[PDB]
């Protein structure tokens, strides 16, 4: 299957240069894009960029522009992320995801997640913990700023730290996802709902839009029992 | 016909991809030579009837049986159609060397030339001849070396496009 | 493959003469226009992946009918040659900017595409609503210099006109 | 326009040749199946009011976004135009089995139907909708016999492949 | 060109009319009789030859002018040209007989035939007494009272039928 | 091969049309009219030796110069080969019947029996007495029905005509 | 062209036979017949455009490459040559189907059309495999066994029309 294997963690100093990795494996490495996330310490997901790899084109977000740099090997089949001028701000998990196309751009399979020690549609999670039992019918909802198209992706990020793709399209079940979790939601407001609640769906879950460049997550819901 | 951009074009089609940053740098440089390959094409099309003449001169000078009763210059007839061919021969590669690519060349006019000479008994050894008097006049037209006419270009190197012009006339020698 | 260069060989070649001054004018032009045109080609080249999603999404956005049974785009693969189809024309357009000509588009999308759309029942108002959005998404100086704009909306004009 | 008579005899005046043997056949056909394209008809132009309206309602509730602003029939004027056009192709059918041939469609609806509705944004589909839909809503003995049933249906079908 | 259908589609049409009830009896009884008008052109076709050769024999007969000098029959040439254009014209009548219209005449016969015979010099006169006589043997041969040649049909009445042959010739007649 | 069926086939293919309606109209009078032209033509069929015998003894009856040196019938095998032709026209006639067109007589028969009996010093007029013999020599309904005796004689004149 | 009739005289031709019993049978067969045979002409011909649209877009679907770059249905000009190439294809099977002989489909589409595909490099497998799709969505539209859409007719046995078009497709798969 798709692994999407990432470098080990990699300690620099401010001012450095990190130059991080993301090996594909179980798919044609030129159909889909590798993005890039970053998560701060107890914090949300947040996209840096993405490229592809069938045209080498980057797609960055504002925030990282110059601070990132993507590219990509096709003969390896691996992705590279370089960050510069390394800061404070910078310490953070960089996840490596493989990313669709046009209508199926989703971040469908995800990196273990490299650790580095030293007009945007705003994805408002209102709810940002939840606590519930075994059985329970939990709903997780989120909002986004501007209207979208149904064009929202729900990933389960578990304690561990690793990242799945749960929901895509707004109802849409990944390959591997149980028929517990549904989706709903049609213009601004989408709500995730896990029915007969298990200890395997204890995790934090983002709601992604991905209507509109920049592709942006929520603050996250972290649901414990 | 394709021309040098819709030759990148073509080969960036077979990938289905957009045309890369080479192949537009690559183009690029083909506009930046733009005005040397108009001179260049300026060059030949000024002297092509001194060109095609004497080519044609040459090749029977040094294969005089062409000339002689049975030759495939002897009549004027065929003496006209010969220099008809190397005509049209030197204007479909100026074409070429216009569009930067040797398609137009090809297709329109060493598309079926080698069968159609065999069946008119034209020699091929001679029109091989013909077209590299006519390579060597045009390459030296390009890079300004004739002797007799000297044309007026800003100082520079026109080496790529001489030896574009140069490999025209060997796409049309290996064809025929 | 239409354009400057092939246009006036084309018309020499018709009437048998060599290239004169018309003919150098005309390909000094293709140099003069060069600029634009390859800068909105990088530009299309560069972001094409965004550019056809977002023209897609426009396109089922204006006719969301498209996703009832029945209709183009009424599977997921369906959706997804949708947007393919935008990538063709796409890059289409990215090779006529090239090229700086219709040639490209003349030949590889437009030759057929009235016989092709009209056997598998797909409207041409979906492709001119992803095109025309596209033409309206792009901003100057923003994404693309004037001419380079001027250079792009021409080829998404042509082929809206080729579809209307 | 199109029919056996006009078939066979363009086929002997090519020819210069009398009416012969084969032509006379051909008309015999003519003379045998006009009961049922003539039945066909009569039952369509004494029926084509709520035809055409069955039809035009179809169309529009197969398309709903044939409403909204932009789209054929925005206007109460262009739900009219839509319907006096399935009322035109009804007619031609009507006139196609007078005939015995489609030479009345092919002439006054199908021509330059494609162009026309290009240029107009009328998409092919709203037509082929209202004309599956009396294709489909004809039952038979109730509305025709089942000859005539097969020659109407034999029109909506050549119409329906027309704008397919 | 138009049949009768046809033509009485195009009336139709004129009005955006479907097709009335007392055009569709119209059509019905043209089917009714379609037996009688396949008969009505198989007796015209069957004797075409005859009826040709006859009206143009019995026109020269009349008008011997016609085969002197400068006459429009004189050569083999010119009467070649007089039978052809006479078997010419029996066809088109045959095929406005079979079509019930006479659109296929007009169009495809008559349309500039009377120019086309001014500046040929074909004697208006003499033409259209080729085209009477013709009239008059088809009409027989419809009715079946030709002297020397009877075709078996059903008992029963042409007269429709022959009074469209006649009608048919007389439009020949007056568009020269 | 003329016929209703080629007429209409090659008539659709010329224009590139698929079978219309007035395509299978002229093959139903192909079917209404088969019963009597091939009751005419298994008559033929079954009794051509004494119809071609009768046919070239009226031909040479009504011409006896024929049997004079330098004619044709000046010896016993021209003689037999008059009454091969005429069975050859017979032959042909049957297979117009069962055609139901004279596809078979022009490509066989006619198309260029002008210039071989003008080369041979064929007179066209002895086997037009050999037609015409056998059309007066039909009774109805002792020979065959009257339909079938129509297609028949049809056919004969066909045949005559295209010898006048 | 031949039709069924025209092949039965074709074959007593070579004999210098006329039309014997059992052949005339044979022809009285086809037609009484003859109501089913139009009835699955009308058939194919009402739902020619599925018929070719799907037949196309199934050997797309098995088969991805004709749609990737070289593929012979890449552009949207090559696919309307397949989908033109598929209706031809089956409008002379229709032909043949109205005929009941092959002889129109052989000699105005069948012949030089392997040539002619080698030369332009259209796939004869891909060709022949939709071709395939096209006899069986016909047979089953002659059957009245197409699941998405029935044509009303009188009930009866359609087996030997469905065993022609097959024989039919069989030929243009043969002929490639
Ligand atoms: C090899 C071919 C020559 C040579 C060529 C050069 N000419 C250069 C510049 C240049 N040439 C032109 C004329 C050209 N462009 C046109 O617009 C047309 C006709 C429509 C023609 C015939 C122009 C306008 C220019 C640019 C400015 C100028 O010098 O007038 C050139 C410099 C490089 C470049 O600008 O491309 C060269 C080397 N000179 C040589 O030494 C050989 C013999
Ligand atoms: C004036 C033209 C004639 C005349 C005509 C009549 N014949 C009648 C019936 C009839 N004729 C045919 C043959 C006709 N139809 C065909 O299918 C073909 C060829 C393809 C031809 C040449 C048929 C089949 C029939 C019907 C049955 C029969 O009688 O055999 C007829 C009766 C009216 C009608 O049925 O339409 C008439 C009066 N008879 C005359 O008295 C003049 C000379
Ligand atoms: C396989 C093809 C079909 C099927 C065919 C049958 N239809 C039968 C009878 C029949 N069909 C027609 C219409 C047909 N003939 C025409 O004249 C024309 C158009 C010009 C067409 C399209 C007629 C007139 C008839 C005769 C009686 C009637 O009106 O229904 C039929 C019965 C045998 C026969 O009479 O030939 C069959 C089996 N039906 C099937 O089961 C499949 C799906
Ligand atoms: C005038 C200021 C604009 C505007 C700007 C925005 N456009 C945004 C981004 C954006 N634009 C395009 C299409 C455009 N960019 C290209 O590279 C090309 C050329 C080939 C075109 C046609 C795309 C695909 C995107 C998404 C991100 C990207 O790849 O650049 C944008 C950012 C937010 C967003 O994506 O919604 C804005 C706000 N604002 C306007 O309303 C006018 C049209
Ligand atoms: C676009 C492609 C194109 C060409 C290149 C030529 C190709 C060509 N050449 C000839 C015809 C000919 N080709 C030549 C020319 C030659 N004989 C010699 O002695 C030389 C070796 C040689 C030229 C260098 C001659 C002499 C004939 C006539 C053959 C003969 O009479 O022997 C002909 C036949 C008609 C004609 O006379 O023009 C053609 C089509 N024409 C075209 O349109
Ligand atoms: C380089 C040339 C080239 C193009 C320019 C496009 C044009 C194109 N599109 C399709 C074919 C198709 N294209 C679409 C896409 C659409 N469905 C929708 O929702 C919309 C109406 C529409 C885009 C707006 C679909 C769904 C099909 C298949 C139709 C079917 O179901 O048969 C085909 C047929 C080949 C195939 O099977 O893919 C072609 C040539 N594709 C190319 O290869
Ligand atoms: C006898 C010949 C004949 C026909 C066969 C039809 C075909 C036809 N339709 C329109 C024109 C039109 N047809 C429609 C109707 C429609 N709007 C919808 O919701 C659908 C997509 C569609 C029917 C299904 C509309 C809206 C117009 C007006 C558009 C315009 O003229 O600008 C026109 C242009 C002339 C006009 O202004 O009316 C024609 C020729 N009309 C004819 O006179
Ligand atoms: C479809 C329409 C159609 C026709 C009806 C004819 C019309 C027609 N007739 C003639 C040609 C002619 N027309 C006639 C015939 C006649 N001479 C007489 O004495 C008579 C009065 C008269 C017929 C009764 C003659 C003799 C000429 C030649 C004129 C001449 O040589 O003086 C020509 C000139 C070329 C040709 O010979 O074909 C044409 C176009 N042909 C057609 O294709
Ligand atoms: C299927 C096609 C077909 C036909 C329709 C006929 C046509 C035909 N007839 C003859 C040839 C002949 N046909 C006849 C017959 C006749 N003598 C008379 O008294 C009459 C004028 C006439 C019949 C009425 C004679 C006598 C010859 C010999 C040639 C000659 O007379 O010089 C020939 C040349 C070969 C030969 O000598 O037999 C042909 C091809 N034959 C065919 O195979
Ligand atoms: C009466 C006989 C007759 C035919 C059957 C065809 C034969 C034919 N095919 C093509 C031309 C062609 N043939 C096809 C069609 C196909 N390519 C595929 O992918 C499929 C496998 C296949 C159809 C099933 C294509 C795509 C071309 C163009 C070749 C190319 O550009 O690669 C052409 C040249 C241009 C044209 O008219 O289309 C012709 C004459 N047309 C006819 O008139
Ligand atoms: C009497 C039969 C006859 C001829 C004609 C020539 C033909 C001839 N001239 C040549 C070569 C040649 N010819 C020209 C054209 C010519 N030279 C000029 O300097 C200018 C301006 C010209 C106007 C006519 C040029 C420009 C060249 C290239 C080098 C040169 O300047 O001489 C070449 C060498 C090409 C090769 O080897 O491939 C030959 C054989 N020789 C002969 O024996
Ligand atoms: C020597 C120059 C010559 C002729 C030739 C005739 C020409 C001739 N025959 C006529 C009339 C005429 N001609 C025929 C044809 C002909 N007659 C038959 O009965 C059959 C079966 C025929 C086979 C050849 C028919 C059928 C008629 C109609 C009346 C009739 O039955 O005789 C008419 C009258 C038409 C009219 O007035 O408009 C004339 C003038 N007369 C001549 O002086
Ligand atoms: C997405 C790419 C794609 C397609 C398109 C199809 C193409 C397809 N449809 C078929 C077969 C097929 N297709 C049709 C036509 C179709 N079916 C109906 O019942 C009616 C009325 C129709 C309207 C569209 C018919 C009538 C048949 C015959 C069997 C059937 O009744 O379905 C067959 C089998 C033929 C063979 O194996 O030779 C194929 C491969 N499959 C695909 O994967």
């Amino acid at each position: 299957e798709v692994q999407l294997q990432q470098s080990g963690a990699e300690l620099a100093r401010p001012g450095a240069s990190v130059k991080l990795s993301c090996k594909a494996s179980g798919y044609t490495f030129t159909s889909y894009g590798i993005s890039w996330v970053k998560q701060r310490t107890g914090q949300g997901l947040e996209w840096i960029g993405e490229i592809y790899p069938r045209s080498g084109n980057t797609y960055y977000n504002e925030k990282f522009k110059g601070k990132a740099t993507l590219t990509a090997d096709k003969s390896s089949s691996t992705a590279y992320m370089e960050l510069r001028s390394l800061t404070s701000e910078d310490s953070a998990v960089y996840f490596c995801a493989r990313q669709g196309y046009y209508a199926n751009s989703q971040f469908t399979y995800w990196g273990q997640g490299t650790l580095v020690t030293v007009s945007d549609i705003q994805m408002t999670q209102t709810t940002s913990s939840l606590s519930a039992s075994l059985g329970d019918r939990v709903t997780i909802s989120c909002s986004a700023s501007q209207g979208i198209s149904n064009y929202l992706n729900w990933y389960q990020q578990k304690p561990d730290g690793t990242v799945k793709l749960l929901i895509y399209y707004t109802s849409s079940l990944h390959s591997g996802v149980p028929s517990r979790f549904s989706g709903s939601g049609s213009g601004t407001d989408y709500s995730l709902t896990i029915s007969n609640l298990e200890p395997e769906d204890i995790a934090t879950y983002y709601c992604q839009q991905y209507s509109k460049l920049p592709w942006t997550f929520g603050g996250g819901t972290n649901l414990e029992i | 016909m394709l021309d040098a951009f819709s030759r990148v074009v073509v080969n960036s089609d077979s990938k289905a991809a957009y045309v890369s940053g080479s192949d537009l740098q690559a183009l690029k440089t083909f506009i930046a030579d733009g005005n040397k390959r108009l001179d260049a094409v300026n060059s030949i099309v000024s002297n092509a009837s001194c060109i095609v003449s004497d080519a044609v001169s040459g090749m029977i000078c040094e294969n005089p049986g062409l000339i002689a009763p049975g030759g495939n210059c002897y009549t004027n007839r065929r003496m006209a159609a010969c220099l008809r061919d190397g005509e049209i021969i030197l204007r479909y590669t100026s074409y070429a060397l216009l569009a930067g690519d040797s398609s137009v060349l090809e297709d329109r006019c060493l598309n079926g030339l080698k069968e159609t000479y065999i069946a008119l008994g034209v020699p091929t050894n001679s029109t091989v001849r013909a077209v590299s008097i006519m390579k060597s006049s045009a390459v030296a037209f390009i890079s300004n070396t004739a002797s007799q006419r000297k044309m007026a270009t800003a100082d520079g190197d026109c080496s790529a496009l001489s030896s574009e012009v140069a490999s025209y006339c060997d796409k049309v020698s290996a064809a025929i | 493959m239409k354009s400057v260069i092939t246009t006036t060989i084309s018309a020499a070649d018709a009437a048998g003469r060599f290239p004169s001054s018309s003919d150098l004018e005309s390909v000094q032009g293709n140099i003069q226009r060069a600029a634009s045109r390859l800068e909105a080609a990088e530009k299309l080249a560069g972001n094409h992946e965004a550019v056809v999603k977002e023209a897609g999404d426009a396109c089922f956005a204006k006719y969301p009918y498209l996703k009832n049974p029945g209709e183009a785009g009424d599977s997921q693969e369906k959706i997804n040659k949708c947007y393919r189809d935008i990538d063709h024309y796409m890059r289409l357009i990215n090779y006529s900017l090239v090229v700086g000509g219709t040639g490209p588009l003349d030949e590889w999308g437009i030759a057929g595409a009235r016989e092709v759309y009209r056997a598998l029942n797909l409207p041409g108002s979906s492709y001119i609503a992803a095109f025309v959005f596209t033409r309206d998404r792009l901003c100057v100086p923003r994404d693309m210099s004037a001419q380079a704009a001027v250079e792009f909306s021409g080829a998404l004009d042509y082929v809206i006109n080729s579809l209307c």
